């Protein structure tokens, strides 16, 4: 039944802010809790009647938690799933990793299982965290190796923000970006990367804001982690389980990295089936920077929500496989969800209520774009070796980044032969 | 030994000091371990007026120590203006050249010596004369941007 | 990352500090009683970087010089009677431009006395971030007295970050042949012990006030008008909530691509004269502009004669942060050849809406250029001519030095040097 959400840094909390209050709004929660049952997987039960989210922030400076701890929310978590320490990773994998981290990891760990013994059936984890933050990236790394080894049969999946120059402040994001995707590939089984860039984009073009903050960025994120994890909060029938996740997205293990495509993104100021279907091969809907019809597809879902007649999905569905080259690698289908209840938004949001929406879920090889850019980045840097003492003085020995470094390179190849 | 004495006092700026020892027959010439003079010395560590006494008892105005220092070399890296207008009043060699190929007009322009550099030129210092790595006085101001001090030496 | 512990060592390292200290608690409200008198909270939320609470706000800072005469000429400022009593040490005579004297003899005798208040001082914090001093390298106190301070408070607290505010001596302000041997010396304690050190030329200093603002005699005050300029946008980010070098640590992550390559150099726009109409505020492209302007350099080097490898940028006041995103993307793209290839995204942006006093808009560039060796050929240059002739060496040997501590001095510096043109010239 049961899954916990750990949310990490400050760009996986500030997401977890907006998840959870645009989750309270789908599901007639109000912000102390009370409600006046499918979302049990997201939410414990008080029996004064509250309903708690299963749910852990963690951030190793207090002052984006302490804003949970005083604003609308205050009174939703638990308090003690509200963890912080006194001084962060300072953009700096190895200190979220070995020096900072290690203080804190046994505490988060402790307050996990108090979420996990209260669970008859959990199922894991879904962890938000940014690539480019030294918690996001390395506090990420050690706790993901952790609940590797104390829940070895439970599912992990992330919600990842891939580093984007327009709001970026460290100069070695590449870096904290390759170190934690390598030490984290094997204990992770599904990964949506969310690049802030294709984020900001949407919001510049299709919500017309001139310079959108984090809020607006986390608002359209949420909807699209929405989407995603409906399944699970209202029993659906596709990707009931995480678990399925994997079967369904992931047929090779390391290329566990799908592509969402969400549509329709409409300002505050109606498309068919087949219309917002189409929206879904369009690369401007995408959240991550990349070209599918340079890649082949391995695996593809279609999450509907909203005012959705089934046999209007298989018609769009039957013409963009005849209008289309939609190529799907040779060892080919669409799975299919529909959600018949309408989509939220927020009050205080940038977007418009629609009576339709969809998002797509492709497994492309495509992203291997992704990749080859934040490669070439660290490339750059470490060839001179520029920053790297950093991480030597922090608990790292330099060998960690040509390890890195090499099993992206093997990621890539990865790519190239499934083709 | 009234020699090393007197380099001493010329060292220390010891005026009296000086005057017993040149009456009691010490060499104004003496030279220290490096080829120091009592007048280099004097003209080292500022005292016009030792400078003035030995100039006027025979001290050789171009003397060189070990390294081709004379003593207007010093006076203009150091910097006393008064004691380098004195030793080219007593036929100091203006363009006289150290073991490093530097002239007075160098070292005056690297410390930013301003007003030395000007009676320096005005006294007919050498604007072509290269160090040992080919670097003229005006080449020093170029390279350290010294906008003040290349001005002076095109006046 | 909460607390700054600053120290302000010997006549140019007090008197700037106390400028510092004046500008910033106008800057937070604070009165020179202590009081808060602001009207604004963002003056508040990150007073405890520099402000101790006893309710009364108390400078985070120790005053030292081994020549006492300082401790009253600082107390009689505006500020002065703020500072802790306690917080001042000092000692009975100076070092007379003798680095010797300040790291070896006298300033070796005193600093045990500085530590205890600075061990005080660590204890109260809830969260120590590292020590700011402000000092000048050409004299004995400062430079001597004030890199030994360093090396013992490295050692005492390996774990977090040391910058300094270096004033580098310059033939035009100060006419002392010795400078360049203590500035030589101290830039080699600086290149070992500290994470980030701003250069604050007094040749720059000098240049702008006489030939841009066209003061005919500039004074310490004149210069020092520039300085407290600086420093309060180099240290903007740490005093108010931001995502930018919010913290000593982050900023050296951002601006330090290797251990020894730490020296920055500090520009400033608009640059004003003191008592001066500062009228039509400068726009969003003259504030870019301005800052990579090499006459708007606190540090006497061309940034065109050599290549940035970092760069951070505050905008001060009311302003679009579009046309600044606008205006900063197209400096970079007009100018590529002259940020290195291979440290991509390489210049950062903050904009904070609180401007100084007197503006209501500026902006403080930092950077990490190779052409900042410039600055280091100079003095030693200058060290070299001296060390030649080997002029006054015994006034310092005479302290306990040898000789082949300066031949270690200028041969630290000259690699310095190499390696800066190392990367100046490293391709992608
Ligand atoms: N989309 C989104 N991105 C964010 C947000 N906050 C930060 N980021 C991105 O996250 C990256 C670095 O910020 P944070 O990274 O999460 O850093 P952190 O995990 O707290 O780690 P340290 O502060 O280094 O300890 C950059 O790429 C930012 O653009 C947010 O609220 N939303
Ligand atoms: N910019 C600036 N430079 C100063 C100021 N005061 C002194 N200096 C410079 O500092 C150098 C001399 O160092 P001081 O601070 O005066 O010497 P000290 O540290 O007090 O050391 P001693 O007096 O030798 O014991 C020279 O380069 C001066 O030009 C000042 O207020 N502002
Ligand atoms: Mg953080
Ligand atoms: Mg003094």
């Amino acid at each position: 039944r049961e899954c916990i959400s750990i949310h990490v840094g400050q760009a996986g909390v500030q997401i977890g802010n907006a998840c959870w209050e645009l989750y309270c709004l789908e599901h007639g929660i109000q912000p102390d809790g009370q409600m006046p049952d499918s979302f049990n997987t997201f939410f414990s039960e008080t029996g004064a009647g509250k309903h708690v989210p299963r749910a852990v922030f963690v951030d190793l400076e207090p002052t984006v938690i302490d804003e949970v701890r005083t604003g609308t929310y205050r009174q939703l978590f638990h308090p003690e799933q509200l963890i912080t320490g006194k001084e962060d990773a300072a953009n700096n994998y190895a200190r979220g990793h070995y020096t900072i981290g290690k203080e804190i990891i046994d505490l988060v760990l402790d307050r996990i299982r108090k979420l996990a013994d209260q669970c008859t059936g959990l199922q894991g984890f879904l962890v938000f965290h940014s690539f480019g933050g030294g918690t996001g990236s390395g506090f990420t790394s050690l706790l993901m190796e952790r609940l590797s080894v104390d829940y070895g049969k439970k599912s992990k999946l992330e919600f990842s923000i891939y580093p984007a120059p327009q709001v970026s402040t460290a100069v070695v994001e590449p870096y904290n970006s390759i170190l934690t995707t390598h030490t984290t590939l094997e204990h992770s089984d599904c990964a949506f990367m969310v690049d802030n860039e294709a984020i900001y984009d949407i919001c510049r073009r299709n919500l017309d804001i001139e310079r959108p903050t984090y809020t607006n960025l986390n608002r359209l994120i949420s909807q699209i982690v929405s989407s995603i994890t409906a399944s699970l909060r209202f029993d659906g029938a596709l990707n009931v389980d995480l678990t399925e996740f994997q079967t369904n997205l992931v047929p090779y293990p390391r290329i566990h990295f799908p592509l969402a495509t969400y549509a329709p993104v409409i300002s505050a100021e109606q498309l068919s089936v087949a219309e917002i279907t189409n929206a879904c091969f369009e690369p401007a809907n995408q959240m991550v920077k990349c070209d599918p019809r340079h890649g082949k597809y391995m695996a593809c879902c279609l999450l509907y929500r909203g005012d959705v007649v089934p046999k209007d999905v298989n018609a769009a569905i039957a013409t963009i496989k005849t209008k289309r080259s939609i190529q799907f690698v040779d060892w080919t289908g669409f799975k299919v969800g529909i959600n018949y209840q309408p989509p939220t938004v927020v009050p205080g949001g940038d977007l418009a209520k629609v009576q339709r929406a969809v998002c797509m879920l492709s497994n492309t090889t495509a992203i291997a774009e992704a990749w080859a850019r934040l490669d070439h980045k660290f490339d750059l840097m470490y060839a001179k070796r520029a920053f790297v003492h950093w991480y030597v003085g922090e608990g790292m020995e330099e060998g960690e980044f040509s390890e890195a470094r090499e099993d992206m390179a093997a990621l890539e190849k990865d790519y190239e032969e499934v083709g | 030994d009234l020699g090393k004495k007197l380099l001493e006092a010329a060292r220390a700026g010891q005026d009296d000091e000086v005057r017993i020892l040149m009456a009691n027959g010490a060499d104004v010439n003496a030279t220290d371990a490096s080829g120091l003079t009592p007048l280099h010395l004097a003209a080292t560590y500022g005292h016009l007026e030792i400078v003035e006494v030995l100039l006027k008892h025979g001290a050789d105005v171009n003397a060189i120590d070990i390294m081709g220092s004379t003593p207007l070399h010093l006076a203009a890296l150091i910097g006393h203006l008064e004691i380098v207008e004195v030793l080219l009043k007593h036929g100091a060699d203006v363009n006289a050249v150290d073991t490093w190929g530097d002239t007075p007009l160098h070292l005056a322009a690297i410390m930013g010596h301003l007003e030395i550099v000007e009676v320096l030129l005005k006294h007919g210092a050498d604007v072509n004369a290269q160090d040992k790595f080919g670097k003229t006085a005006f080449d020093i101001s170029i390279d350290n941007g010294n906008e003040d001090l290349a001005e002076i030496l095109q006046k | 990352m909460r607390e700054i512990v600053h120290i302000q060592a010997g006549q140019c390292g007090n008197q700037i500090g106390a400028k510092f200290w004046e500008v910033i608690s106008d800057e937070h409200g604070i009165d020179p009683s202590g009081n808060y008198v602001g009207d604004s909270d963002l003056q508040l939320e990150r007073i405890s970087v520099y402000y101790n609470e006893a309710h009364k706000y108390v400078p985070r800072a120790i005053l030292v010089d081994l020549e006492p005469g300082t401790m009253d000429s600082v107390r009689s400022g505006a500020f002065g009677h703020l500072f802790r009593p306690d917080n001042f040490i000092f000692g009975q005579s100076g070092a007379g431009n003798n680095w010797a004297k300040g790291h070896y003899t006298e300033g070796a005798e005193l600093v045990d006395s500085v530590l205890d208040v600075v061990r005080k001082e660590c204890e109260n914090c809830d969260c120590l971030q590292g020590f700011q001093l402000t000092h000048s390298l050409g004299g004995g106190t400062g430079s001597g007295m004030g890199t030994l301070l360093i090396s013992k408070v490295r050692e005492e607290y390996p774990d977090r970050i040391m910058n300094t505010f270096s004033v580098v001596p310059s033939p035009k302000v100060s006419d002392t042949v010795v400078e360049p041997y203590n500035a030589t010396l101290s830039i080699h304690q600086l290149v070992e012990n500290t994470d980030e050190t701003y250069c604050i030329d007094n040749e720059a200093l000098y240049d702008i006030c006489f030939r841009t603002l066209k003061l005919a005699t500039p004074t310490y005050g004149d210069l020092n008008h520039l300085v407290s300029a600086t420093m309060s946008g180099v240290t903007t980010s740490l005093r108010f909530p931001g995502q930018l070098n919010a913290d000593l640590r982050k900023l050296a992550v951002n601006m330090v691509p290797f251990p020894r390559l730490h020296f920055f150099m500090p520009g400033f726009a608009p640059l004003t004269a003191r008592g001066s109409q500062q009228y039509r505020a400068l726009t969003v492209p003259e504030l870019t502009q301005q800052m990579f302007d090499a006459k708007n350099m606190m540090a006497a080097c061309d940034p065109r004669h050599g290549r940035y490898l970092t760069v951070a940028t505050v905008f001060r006041g009311r302003m679009s942060m579009k046309e600044v995103d606008e205006q900063m993307l197209a400096i970079q793209s007009k100018n590529s050849s002259y940020f290195v290839e291979w440290i991509p995204n390489n210049v950062k942006v903050a904009v904070c809406d609180i401007p100084p006093r007197g503006l209501k808009m500026s902006s403080t560039f930092i950077g990490n250029s190779t052409a900042i060796q410039e600055l280091f050929k100079r003095i030693s240059e200058q060290f070299t001519a001296m060390f030649r002739r080997k002029a006054f060496l015994h006034w310092y040997t005479g302290e306990g030095m040898d000789e082949m501590e300066f031949t270690e001095a200028e041969s630290n510096m000259n690699d310095l040097v190499s390696e800066y043109q190392q990367y100046q010239d490293a391709t992608a």
